[PDB]
């Protein structure tokens, strides 16, 4: 089974470097041209450059748009490919994927990794304000709860300790003008219950060891 | 304005057919999509600009069918397999939105459509 | 570059239909340098199609590619649940290699209005001076609608923001938000807070709204 | 630039 393994991702200040690492498995990597692709949030893919084997040459190639900021190597003996990443702007956010360019004379891209996510920005680590959304429907009643002003991504939300899982809708984060993220988690439940069912969600954010148990009360 | 006009109702047994018409005037309805609802509001179905798709309720899914032709300025909704429950004035709207987000402005005044035995 | 342009921008279709989805390019493309990708949300691509119309290891036969100079497409004859996808053609023999835009394929469904809720600030976040007021659209197809915010019977044009889930795996439908940010000062000015939805399968405007304090 | 990453260009 091919594994593109990404790593090297995550925050990184405007204007700095950053390094990507690639480790490949379950294939004969020198054989291969790799290559680099990124998708910032919400848009389509961008290449931004090969490398060519060993045996033709080893050398990169990388599009104009980029304008030489980065570069792409690679440890054929540790089977890691590499995109080092210079000068970082905030336009580079997106997910960096690393990809094995098939051999032959039609050089398709055969095999992606998940990606990495990279983030560039100045805003700061925090975790989430958590407040309530209260319910107040034909039978059904809504509740949830928002999650406001953190960085950087991800969040993770459940409710009641994963006991409610049923009918629950945790929202894309929105990235707010300040540079923090927001987004609500909401769930739908029986008008009849509000009197008397526990509604608990359940906050984590790993980036500032943030855990947060809030009550949503009617 | 837009002035709508609904027509080719009538009376039918069950499992009968019906071809409801529904001619604009004072805008040309190409642009835009166009929705059938019945008072048995319910939502029936939507015509959106061609190349854009039909939809329909789960109640007429699979047994009505709509079709537009934008040079009459028209558009249709094709009445298979009709039931007693189909019952009902049956109205056209344009949507006024070309972003096809439901802004129903202008109504037909509707027309009857009665299925019994 | 050569520039490839994807279309429909989406698509909507039902289970077993027939897509047709059409890339264009800039200039010519030798047709054994054009390839096809498929991406699901949250996933990385997949390669389906290379080289215009050879399929890759385990691309079931209802897939396939065609087209040569500078119109391509790529058919997909019956269409199964897990066929709906995000699309990508990519021309790889000049440099730089490119993508299209993407041409979303989405899973057609019967019509569902929305169910609004809205709710107001908690007493905890009016304590900080600021107020976020949200309005709640849950389980709604297809996916335009639109949101508006009205206060004290006014319509209020600034100071929200949006969120759409992607369309639900098991009901194929949507869910919005749209959340009012204020300060303190600017809430307190006002008494009924409310927001209007529209989407094609509600007849008229449905309303939700709270008196502020109560 | 060369679009071939299956042949050395130099």
């Amino acid at each position: 089974e091919v594994q593109l393994v990404e790593s090297g991702g995550g925050l990184v200040q405007p204007g700095r470097s950053l390094r990507l690492s690639c480790t490949a498995s379950g294939f004969t990597f020198g054989d291969y041209a790799m290559s680099w692709v990124r998708q910032a949030p919400g848009k389509g893919l961008e290449w931004v450059g090969f490398i060519r084997s060993k045996a033709n040459g080893g050398r990169t190639e990388n599009p104009a748009s980029v304008k030489g900021r980065f570069t792409i190597s690679r440890d054929d003996s540790k089977s890691i490919a590499y995109l080092q990443m210079n000068s970082l702007k905030t336009e580079d956010t997106a997910v960096y994927y690393c990809t094995r360019v098939e051999l032959g004379s039609s050089w398709s891209l055969g095999y992606w990794g998940q990606g990495t996510l990279v983030t560039v920005s100045s805003a700061s680590t925090k975790g989430p304000s958590v407040f309530p959304l209260a319910p107040s429907s034909g039978g059904t009643a809504a509740l949830g709860c928002l999650v406001k002003d953190y960085f950087p991504e991800p969040v993770t939300v459940s409710w009641n300790s994963g006991a409610l899982t049923s009918g629950v809708h945790t929202f894309p984060a929105v990235l707010q003008s300040s540079g923090l993220y927001s987004l609500s988690s909401v769930v739908t439940v029986p008008s009849s219950s509000l009197g008397t069912q526990t509604y608990i969600c359940n906050v984590n954010h790993k980036p500032s060891n943030t855990k947060v148990d809030k009550k949503v009360e009617p | 304005x837009v002035q709508l006009x609904x027509s080719g109702g009538g009376x039918v047994q069950x499992g009968x057919s019906l071809x409801l018409s529904c001619x604009a005037x004072x805008x040309x309805x190409x642009x835009x999509x166009x929705x059938w609802x019945r008072q048995x509001r319910e939502x029936v179905x939507x015509x959106x600009x061609x190349x854009x798709x039909x939809x329909x309720x789960d109640s007429x899914x699979g047994r009505f069918t709509x079709s537009x032709d934008x040079x009459x300025x028209x558009x249709x909704l094709q009445x298979x397999x009709l039931x007693x429950x189909d019952x009902a004035x049956y109205y056209c709207x344009x949507x006024x939105x070309x972003x096809x987000x439901x802004x129903x402005x202008x109504w037909g005044x509707g027309t009857x459509v009665t299925v019994s035995s | 570059e050569i520039v490839l342009t994807q279309s429909p921008g989406t698509l909507s279709l039902s289970p077993g239909e027939r897509a047709t989805l059409s890339c264009r390019a800039s200039q010519s493309v030798s047709s054994t340098y054009l390839a096809w990708y498929q991406q699901k949300p949250g996933q990385a691509p997949r390669l389906l199609i290379y080289g215009a119309s050879s399929r890759a290891t385990g691309i079931p036969d209802r897939f396939s590619g065609s087209g040569s100079g500078t119109d391509f497409t790529l058919t997909i004859s019956r269409l199964e649940p897990e066929d709906f996808a995000v699309y990508y053609c990519q021309q790889y023999g000049s440099s730089p290699w490119t993508f299209g835009q993407g041409t979303k394929v989405e899973i057609k469904r019967t019509v569902a209005a929305p169910s609004v809720f809205i709710f107001p600030p908690s007493d905890e976040q009016l304590k900080s001076g600021t107020a976020s007021v949200v309005c709640l659209l849950n389980n709604f197809y297809p996916r335009e609608a639109k949101v508006q915010w009205k206060v004290d019977n006014a319509l209020q044009s600034g100071n929200s923001q949006e969120s759409v889930t992607e369309q639900d795996s098991k009901d194929s439908t949507y869910s919005l938000s749209s959340t009012l940010t204020l300060s303190k000062a600017d809430y307190e000015k006002h008494k009924v807070y409310a927001c209007e939805v529209t989407h094609q399968g509600l007849s008229s405007p449905v309303t939700k709204s709270f008196n502020r304090g109560e | 630039g060369n679009p071939d990453p299956n042949a050395n260009p130099n």
